[PDB]
RNA sequence: CCCGGCGAGGGGAGUGAAAAAGAACCUGAAACCGUGUACGUACAAGCAGUGGGAGCACGCUUAGGCGUGUGACUGCGUACC
RNA sequence: UGUAACGGGGCUAAACCAUGCACCGAAGCUGCGGCAGCGACGCGCGUUGUUGGGUAGGGGAGCGUUCUGUAAGCCUGCGAAGGUGUGCUGUGAGGCAUGCUGGAGGUAUCAGAAGUGCGAAUGCUGACAUAAGUAACGAUAAAGCGGGUGAAAAGCCC
């Protein structure tokens, strides 16, 4: 029985957010919830929440045990990029990309 | 004798050159005019 | 689709002269 | 029907062992590049290895005409700035004689992966000894 | 038991009861063809050569069907010179099965 | 009467984007570059159907002077002595004797050598 | 186009597409290259044309048993019921009614059928003689036809 | 100097097959709280090797 | 109702013909970016295809060829305008 | 820059001259199947001959797109257009069928009209790549610690 939980237009290019994701792929959530509180990057904040709504679904809608929760799918979607003018020297301007992504977390018995 | 069964004689309706639209048409890219000079150019030509 | 381009801004280099 | 192709997984190579004692270096290397290949079989596939194992006796003695004993030149370049050294064909027989047969096979295979792999099935030996007793390797006069 | 003979400007090398794609035989569906011009016959060690044909060698063949083989693109391209032609063509076959080879 | 190309220019591409397949990179992604390659694929297919004539006519030799050499005769003898004897089995049937019938390419190479002696 | 016809950027330097008119019909929101004007699209057929054509019609119309030709073709009053009981008598649907003079009446009735229409021999046009399954002809409006073709 | 040649896809890709993150080894447990902790960092209770050194 | 910062965002529930119509909302192409699976790839030199072609995986109706994917190895081969 | 004046290996012939006889070799020729042009001859269809590399360019014949008539017809909520697969099909432009998506349009035929076909124009607009998680984070006046608040404090408050 899959849960899925999103956090979608997450601040934080796909790219960085990837890194963090490819730690817990696969894993148990006990040892991804612990892999991601010793991750010294912003992106182990935004998945780890992610991991934990998605066990808080599967807890509460779907009667699963957490104890048999493993991380089925993990992935990270390129959000809408926000368009920002940056100043450059000699009065020409640049166009500043905020990258956003939609971080999704399947947890499942199986 | 219906409005959908009117046809013209044949050789009445030739179809007109179609300039610039490809190699297949034998009239693509410069379509007739060849290779530059006054000739080539839009409104170009010497007069009678 | 392209950004109006800029008035001349000053040159770092003088462009090498070939005469 | 469509024509047939050795298969690499179902081909039959045999071993051989040939004395290059007073044999002309060339008339050697062309017979020993040809069975290599496979060029002697009929299930020759250019694409396939279908050749033989061949020992190669004695490449210290092996024979060349005219004045090449002194005067054929090996070069090559080491990939340093000036790095081009040259041995004659008695200094590369004095040092390294197993070379002047492998050279000589290897400019005459195939070039890329297949070619490589071909000669990979020539064992060159200086001496009238080898190791290879366990493949009952048959004489073969070339 | 094989026999080879020859058919559409190629030759064939075929055993009783093997399907052969020819060149478009001008014979029906059902019909029956009997190939004359036999170049060689072979039953292990006996093998009769033809010089060229095997004196009463012949070839029972069954049409089992006409049709026209895989499309193939001609495509014709100068670089450069504003010449580009492309066309299709798909070749008419005849599968013949053997039905019987005798010497 | 306005014309919009969006359907049809959207079709087109497809075409020349699904002949594409398995192409490297833009070649299967990017119209532009997808279009050369299935031109250039196009020019070597044509080119090729020749090739592949010349190709097996070289491999079937070359086997029948592999097999020829094993029954004490070259490729060139051989055939020369098929031509005097008058047999007509062409070098496609003769390579595939060389392979799969090896007594029958003896009787073959028998028939040769007699019309040269 | 509205806009101005400042050029956009300076000839050289830019490194951009020399540009001109912001209203150049190669840009988004430029002129149409040949913008149509207001067209006359009517053709002149020579009035002998016009008169064979309408002749070759009506022969035709006599070959496919078509031109329904009657003597005395009206209604009571004016009323739409009774021009669709006298068509389905005189069993057709899809018909165009020539008649000698337009009888209000008839105008009237038929006027809210679409499958019908009633017309004066002066009236009709070639493209009403094919449109129409059959042509109910008034001897009258034959006279009248025969007298303007000639 | 700028590049002459749009890199691909794959050259990208090869670039970051050094990028990805190393999993901290394993967690280290307190003998006395129990907590999970970094070797050689005190827990987030406040215990180390058994010593609760602060106050939260 | 649940996770979360009395968040953002999400999972249920419910509405609805439809919520992968949820307001960043009809359809939802392509470039571009990912997850998953099959095959290939770390002794190998170049317009990256093409002709030849093994092996592997899959689906079929002779349990057999046939279809599909992949493509070791090998001939030829310097984009387009 | 490196053998570097046989393409290489190698060769005393695998060199050169002479004679001879074989074989290899092209999209040449032949064979087999197919298409088309032109001219002959019969009577639209046979037969036969022959031709079919092509830029500028001339000639001929078509495909498809939107719109008008034919059409108050015909197809369509038992699923239209569009999207995306698959299969079949024609010498080509193309065509037909159909799974999924989609949720209300579509349109034969034969004619009619064109804003009728795009890869290039340092073309125009939008979107999105690349370089790259690289450079940089704007004066080198400078921070340290305790407490507080807070989900979180180098930056806030004391
Ligand atoms: C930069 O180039 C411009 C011309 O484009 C002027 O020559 C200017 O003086 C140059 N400045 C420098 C520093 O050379
Ligand atoms: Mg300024
Ligand atoms: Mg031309
Ligand atoms: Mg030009
Ligand atoms: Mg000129
Ligand atoms: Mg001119
Ligand atoms: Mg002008
Ligand atoms: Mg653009
Ligand atoms: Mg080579
Ligand atoms: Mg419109
Ligand atoms: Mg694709
Ligand atoms: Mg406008
Ligand atoms: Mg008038
Ligand atoms: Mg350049
Ligand atoms: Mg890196
Ligand atoms: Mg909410
Ligand atoms: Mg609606
Ligand atoms: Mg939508
Ligand atoms: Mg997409
Ligand atoms: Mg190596
Ligand atoms: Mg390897
Ligand atoms: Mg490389
Ligand atoms: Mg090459
Ligand atoms: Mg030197
Ligand atoms: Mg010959
Ligand atoms: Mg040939
Ligand atoms: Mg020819
Ligand atoms: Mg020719
Ligand atoms: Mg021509
Ligand atoms: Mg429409
Ligand atoms: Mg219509
Ligand atoms: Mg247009
Ligand atoms: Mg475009
Ligand atoms: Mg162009
Ligand atoms: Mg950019
Ligand atoms: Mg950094
Ligand atoms: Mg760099
Ligand atoms: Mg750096
Ligand atoms: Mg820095
Ligand atoms: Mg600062
Ligand atoms: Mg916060
Ligand atoms: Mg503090
Ligand atoms: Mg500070
Ligand atoms: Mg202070």
């Amino acid at each position: 029985m899959e849960t899925i939980a999103k956090h979608r237009h997450a601040r934080s290019s796909a790219q960085k957010v990837r890194l963090v994701a490819d730690l817990i792929r696969g894993k148990k959530v006990s040892q991804a919830l612990d892999i991601l509180t010793y991750t010294n990057k912003k992106a182990a904040v935004l998945v780890k929440k992610v991991l934990e709504s998605a066990i808080a679904n599967a807890e509460h809608n779907d009667g699963a045990d957490i104890d048999d929760l493993k991380v089925t799918k993990i992935f990270v979607d390129e959000g809408p990029s926000m368009k920002r003018i940056m100043p450059r020297a000699k009065g020409r301007a640049d166009r500043i990309l905020k990258r956003t992504s939609h971080i999704t977390v399947v947890v499942s018995d199986r | 004798m219906r409005l959908n069964t009117l046809s013209p004689a044949e050789g009445s309706k030739k179809a007109g050159k179609r300039l610039g639209r490809g190699i297949g048409s034998g009239l693509g890219k410069t379509g007739g005019r060849g290779h530059k000079g006054q000739k080539s150019r839009s409104g170009g030509g010497v007069r009678r | 689709g392209k950004p109006r381009p800029y008035s001349p801004r000053p040159t770092s280099h003088p462009r090498p002269i070939r005469v | 029907m469509k024509t047939f192709t050795a298969k690499p997984e179902t081909v039959k190579r045999d071993w051989y062992v040939v004395d290059a004692t007073g044999k002309t270096l060339g008339r050697l290397a062309t017979e020993l590049a040809r069975r290599l290949r496979g060029k002697h079989k009929a299930e020759y596939t250019p694409h396939v290895d279908t050749g033989d194992y061949i020992i190669v006796l004695n490449a210290d003695k092996v024979a060349v005409t005219g004045n090449k004993r002194t005067d054929k030149v090996y070069y090559h370049h080491t990939g340093h700035i000036g790095g081009i050294k040259q041995a004659t064909f008695e200094e590369m027989i004095a040092r390294r004689p197993e070379r002047v047969i492998e050279i000589a096979v290897k400019g005459m295979l195939p070039k890329g992966p297949l070619g490589r792999a071909m000669f990979r099935k020539l064992k060159v030996y200086a001496g009238n000894e080898h190791n290879h007793a366990a493949q009952q390797p048959q004489v073969l006069d070339i | 038991m094989y026999a080879v003979f020859q058919s559409g400007g190629k030759q064939h090398r075929v055993s009783e009861g093997q399907t052969v794609r020819l060149e478009k035989l001008d014979i029906a569906t059902g019909e029956t063809v009997e190939f004359a011009e036999v170049l060689m016959i072979a039953n292990g060690e006996e093998v009769k050569i033809g010089v060229p044909f095997v004196d009463g060698g012949v070839i029972k063949a069954e049409v089992v069907a006409h049709g026209r083989g895989e499309k193939v693109k001609i495509v014709k391209f100068r670089r450069r010179k504003h010449y580009r032609k492309q066309q299709g063509h798909r070749q008419w076959f005849t599968d013949v099965k053997i039905t019987g080879i005798s010497a | 009467a306005r014309v919009k190309r969006g359907v049809i220019a959207r079709a087109r591409h497809k075409k020349i984007l699904k002949q594409a397949k398995g192409y490297y990179g833009a070649r299967s992604r990017v119209y532009r570059v997808a279009f050369q390659a299935v031109i250039k694929a196009g020019q070597y297919a044509y080119r090729d159907r020749r090739q592949r004539k010349r190709q097996f006519r070289q491999l079937w030799i070359a086997r029948i002077n592999a097999a020829a050499r094993q029954n004490g005769i070259s490729y060139s003898k051989f055939i020369n002595g098929l031509k005097k004897a008058s047999v007509e089995i062409d070098r496609k049937i003769l390579a595939d004797i060389a392979v799969f019938d090896k007594v029958a390419f003896t009787a073959l190479v028998e028939k040769a050598k007699a019309a040269l002696a | 186009v509205t806009g101005s016809g400042k050029k956009p950027w300076r000839q050289k330097g830019t490194g951009r597409a020399r540009s001109g008119s912001i209203k150049s019909p190669i840009w988004r929101s430029g002129g149409v290259t040949f913008a149509a004007r207001p067209q006359d699209h009517s053709q002149k057929v020579n009035k002998k044309m016009y008169r064979g054509a309408l002749k070759s019609i009506l022969s035709e119309l006599v070959r496919q048993d078509r031109l329904i030709v009657v003597e005395k073709f009206s209604v009571e009053a004016p009323k739409t019921k009774l021009l669709a009981q006298k068509l389905k008598d005189m069993a057709l649907e899809d018909v165009l009614i020539i008649t000698g003079e337009l009888d209000e009446n008839l105008f009237l009735a038929a006027r809210n059928l679409h499958k019908v229409d009633v017309r004066d021999a002066t009236g009709i046009d070639p493209v009403s003689l094919i449109a129409f399954d059959k042509v109910v002809m008034t001897a009258d409006a034959v006279k009248q036809v025969e007298e303007m073709l000639a | 100097a700028v590049q002459q040649n749009k890199p691909t896809r794959s050259k990208r890709g090869m670039r970051r097959s050094h990028d990805a993150l190393t999993a901290v080894t394993s967690l280290s447990v307190d003998k006395t709280s129990g907590e999970k902790h970094l070797r050689h960092h005190i827990t987030a209770d406040g215990y180390y090797r058994g010593r609760k050194v602060i106050a939260k």
